[PDB]
């Protein structure tokens, strides 16, 4: 019975996301004042967010509750090419919002001229690009699977999969995934936030007679919370084969996954979707 | 002193009962009821936007 | 002094008041009523840098033009959403735009206190200035052409005049208002004409006698707009409450008065239908509605712009209905 | 026929390629509305910003502040003022006239009548549009003066700041409220406007040398035509210069008197930036630029929900 429950919850889940990415798609799609240079870096993470919860949440869902793969090999194959894909492009795409809102901050006469429609389209494209040659372009070829013994008989067999991996490859997708993506939000968001502290020092000193550390607070812990724990084990378990659990490992990969679904709380609040979101609904 | 020849100047001139007035815009309105496109749906064909 | 003139207002005030017998909704309270209209934008029109005030429906109803402070004032074909031509500005702000009945001609004026009249159709592809208008102190509320040679103007220093390109002069100057006046309309028959001022105050002029042969003072606060009833012996004004009114230039006084609870924003413009039933009125509260003239109710609602509408316009066809928001979206709504 | 819409459509393209280039130049630079009251001195900053017959239009100046001495005088060298009474040789005439004990004291007594400063001590002796650019960033600033309407202030809803120029030494004045008490006024109607409701306002305060001048005579005293300033005492914080300390007081009276309407009236998007202008510094180029860098970045701020 602990099985139902469990596929509910994620039925629901993916529900939330769906509905989630597909209101914030349908916001920037349908108003024209609602599209701006900085929303086509939210217009591209709801793409990817919808095409994550759209095909892989289901399918793993379906794979943990029913525990075969009744699918082939080679749709496996697609589906955690894809899953990685997803994953890839949402954090990058955070993390060039987060590059946009520097250049936006520190300098705001080049903001104007740097960011451009042409321009975010390139950038889009070419963070799209890179995301898929990280992660698409080495899972089709082969290079990943594991060179060990183990699960060599169930990457031949059809009826089951599971993820097992070379330690090389898991270091790299890992890093350019999460890592460099994590070490420059953290020095953007620092900057972002030392230049808001000195604007209200400059205003307090001014007038004479904080928020922001909660909203940077939320825009961090989020992301952190949901994705650091998925990419260390990431990096542990090709160390130490024994240190961790399967279990462990499928529950952080979905608590990972449940940052699509946040995510349009935490990046659509500002009031012109507030409107577009009422205006719909 | 020229608002007071202006008042003056404006002051005699001849006025039509209202109800005539109310008539006469009705009757106009009426008249050019049919060819109104915004009054009436317009046809689709002869629509030159659609 | 002031008593004769004081004892004069009080006089035609009676006189007005006796000139009432019915009221307009008693009259019309047999009609029926034209029902709820919807309308949808047939043809969106982007590409225009920043906010616009003007737009004068062509003639022909093919072109439109329309103009901002990007300092270019720009020709758009509403079927084929095509910019024909892009005149830039001379002066960077415009708070007006005009239309010649040939075409051959194009009228702009701004805050710089001088009008520009851009020659649209010359050879070899290029607009010029023709004649550039003599100094109106302050900014030019709006124009108009009677005439391929005429050009009625009107500005901040409480004055209107018409005035003859060739010569570059004021023909003629109606002054007298108290107010700087904001907005004008020319007749279909264009022997007469109306302006609509910041003083509260809308009032007619004979273009050829240059006096102000009635004066209305019915709205409270500074008007924006006025237009024509397409009969011509009517014409409604804008303003800056609420309230916007049908007066009766042979009943000499205000006829309708339109008014909803909930709207408390501004008015900026005002334009008939070709039948004037629909009373079609901009608002400030980023939306217009298109009134009915006699029942004086809503009959629908009309909203598509982020930004306060600035500017409307019905064809002389009657085909559909423009409006100009601040949002730069130009649009033809039928 | 199809070649009509061919011959369309590469207009349109014509046009949208110089239309692209249009708005990059429009997005590149930045709108500053100059709403400099009347004679605040908003030359000065002017021309300090953007660094024979004007000659004669100083001479002009110079006879109209005589007109306007006259004036005074009889609202209060007797055929020279007859003839510069008639005038309304001559520059004899004009030498002749300001020697006389009673047009000094008229000079010295300006409450009356306004008079140009700038001609008047070399007496003894129309939008405007500007172009500077600083650190390679466009700045296109605009004159608009003289309405009490003012409906022209509801147009400039795109500019990036309100620079309102006002002459702190103005308290002396009367006429029918004091010229300070009327930019006060101004201030307000322009703080509390419905279209301006993402404007906020760089004001300069001039002839602060000037206002030191009268502030250290007791000709006329501060609490006589503002009696709040009597109560009043400097904050804690200050910013001395070299000054005595009661110019300083009144300095800073002045300031809080200014930014006591914009502090209460609204709460984010409308900021207030009082910067202390001497009649010869040049740095007020430098200073409008980092006002509106910071105007710009705060607006940023506002924005995003970081406040
Ligand atoms: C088992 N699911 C996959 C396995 C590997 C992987 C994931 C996410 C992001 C990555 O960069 C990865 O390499 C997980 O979603």
């Amino acid at each position: 019975v602990w099985v139902v429950g469990m596929g509910i919850v994620m039925s629901l889940i993916v529900l939330a996301i769906v509905f989630g990415n597909v209101l914030v798609i349908t916001a920037i799609a349908k108003f024209e004042r609602l599209q701006t240079v900085t929303n086509y870096f939210i217009t591209s993470l709801a793409c990817a967010d919808l095409v994550m919860g759209l095909a892989v949440v289901p399918f793993g869902a379906a794979h943990i509750l029913t525990k075969t793969w009744t699918f082939g090999n080679f749709w496996c194959e697609f589906w955690t090419s894809i899953d990685v894909l997803c994953v890839t492009a949402s954090i990058e795409t955070l993390c060039v919002i987060a590059v946009d809102r520097y250049f936006a901050i520190t300098s705001p006469f080049k903001y104007q001229s740097l960011l451009t429609k042409n321009k975010a389209r390139v950038i889009i494209l070419m963070v799209w690009i890179v995301s898929g040659l990280t992660s698409f372009l080495p899972i089709q070829m082969h290079w990943y699977r594991a060179t060990h013994q183990e699960a060599i008989n169930c990457y031949a067999e059809e009826t089951c999969c599971d993820f097992f991996t070379n330690q090389a490859y898991a270091i790299a997708s890992s890093i350019v995934s999460f890592y460099v993506p994590l070490v420059i939000m953290v020095f953007v968001y620092s900057r972002v936030f030392q230049e808001a502290k000195r604007q209200l020092q400059k205003i307090d000193k001014s007038e004479g007679r904080h928020k922001a550390l909660k909203t940077l607070g939320i825009i961090m812990g989020t992301f952190t919370l949901c994705w650091l724990p998925f990419f260390i084990v990431n990096i542990v378990h090709v160390i130490q084969d024994n240190l961790i659990r399967k279990e462990v490992y499928i529950l952080l990969n979905w608590i990972g996954y449940v940052n699509s679904g946040f995510n349009p709380l935490i990046y659509c609040r500002s009031p012109d979707f507030r409107i577009a979101f009422q205006e719909l609904l | 002193r020229k608002l007071v020849e202006q008042l003056k100047m404006e002051a005699n001139i001849d006025r039509i009962k209202v109800s005539k007035a109310a008539a006469d815009l009705m009757a106009y309105c009426e008249a050019h009821a049919k060819e109104d496109p915004l009054l009436t749906p317009v046809p689709a064909s002869e629509n030159p936007f659609r | 002094l002031r008593q004769e003139a004081e004892q004069l207002k009080n006089q035609i005030r009676d006189a007005r008041k006796a000139c009432a017998d019915a009221t307009l909704s008693q009259i019309t309270n047999n009609i029926d009523p034209v029902g709820r209209i919807q309308m949808r934008t047939r043809r969106t029109l982007r590409g225009h840098l920043a906010k616009i005030y003007a737009m004068h429906w062509g003639t022909d109803s093919r072109l439109l033009v329309s103009a901002s402070q990007d300092g270019k004032l720009i020709i758009w074909d509403s079927y084929t959403t095509n910019k024909v031509h892009a005149i830039p500005l001379r002066s960077s702000w415009v708070m007006t735009c005009a239309y010649a009945p040939s075409g051959n001609y194009v009228a702009c004026g701004g805050l710089d206190n001088i009008c520009s009249i851009y020659n649209l159709k010359t050879r070899e592809g290029n607009v010029r200035v023709s004649r550039e208008l003599a100094g109106h102190t302050g900014y030019l509320s709006c124009c108009r052409f009677l005439d391929d040679n005429q050009i009625v103007t009107s500005s901040g220093d409480t004055t209107c005049a018409l005035w003859d390109i060739e010569t570059g002069q004021q023909t003629t100057t109606f002054t007298g208002h108290t107010g700087d006046v904001m907005s004008l309309s020319l007749a279909p028959d264009t022997r007469l004409f109306v302006s609509g001022a910041c003083d509260a105050s809308a009032k007619l002029w004979d273009v050829r006698e240059g006096m102000c042969r009635q004066t209305f003072t019915g709205h409270e606060s500074d008007i924006n707009a006025i237009c024509f009833f397409p009969n011509g012996n009517a014409f409604a004004t804008g303003s800056d409450d609420a309230t916007c009114r049908l007066f009766d230039l042979r009943a000499d006084q205000e006829l309708m008065t339109y008014s909803h609870d909930n709207i408390i924003c501004g008015i900026t413009s005002v334009s008939f239908s070709k039948s004037g039933r629909l009373l079609l009125a901009g608002y400030d509260d980023f939306n217009c509605n298109v009134w009915d003239a006699l029942k004086a109710d809503r009959a629908g609602v009309l909203a598509g712009h982020d930004n306060r509408v600035s500017c409307l316009g019905v064809t002389d066809d009657g085909m559909a209905v423009a409006t100009g928001s601040w949002d730069s979206f130009l649009k033809i709504w039928n | 026929q199809r070649n009509e819409e061919k011959a369309q459509r590469e207009a349109n393209k014509k046009i949208e390629k110089q239309l692209q280039k249009d708005k990059q130049v429009y997005r590149a630079t930045h709108r500053l509305l100059l709403l400099g009251a009347g004679e605040s001195g908003k030359s000065t900053i002017v021309k300090q910003m953007r660094i024979a017959t004007k000659v004669q239009d100083i001479k002009n100046n110079l006879k109209e502040a005589i007109e306007t001495i006259v004036a005074a005088m009889s609202n209060l060298n007797q055929f020279r003022v007859d003839y510069i009474l008639s005038v309304m040789e001559f520059y004899e005439h004009a030498k002749a006239l300001w020697e006389d004990e009673g047009v000094r004291a008229c000079y010295e007594r300006s409450n009356e009548y306004q008079l140009i400063d700038c001609a008047q001590y070399f007496l003894d002796k129309g939008i405007f549009e500007t172009k500077f650019q600083v650190d390679k960033v466009n700045f296109h600033m605009f004159d608009v003066g003289r309405d009490e309407r003012r409906k022209w202030i509801q147009c400039f809803n795109d500019v990036t700041a309100i620079i309102f120029v006002v002459a702190s030494s103005s308290y002396n004045m009367v006429i029918r409220t004091n010229r300070l008490q009327e930019a006060l006024n101004l201030f307000k109607s322009i703080w509390n406007n419905r279209w301006l409701r993402t404007i906020s306002v760089i004001l300069f305060l001039n002839k602060q040398d000037l206002l030191a001048e009268k502030v250290l005579a007791g000709k006329s005293k501060i609490e006589d035509y503002f009696p709040e300033f009597a109560r009043y005492t400097t904050p804690e914080d200050a910013t001395p210069e070299p000054e005595d300390p009661r110019v300083t007081r009144a300095k800073y009276f002045i300031r809080d008197e200014f930014l006591r309407i914009s502090t209460a009236s609204g709460d984010g998007r409308h900021y207030c930036y009082p910067h202390f202008t001497c009649a010869v510094d040049t740095e007020n180029i430098r200073r409008v630029f980092n006002d509106c860098r910071d105007i710009i970045q705060r607006m940023h701020l506002r924005q995003y929900e970081l406040l």
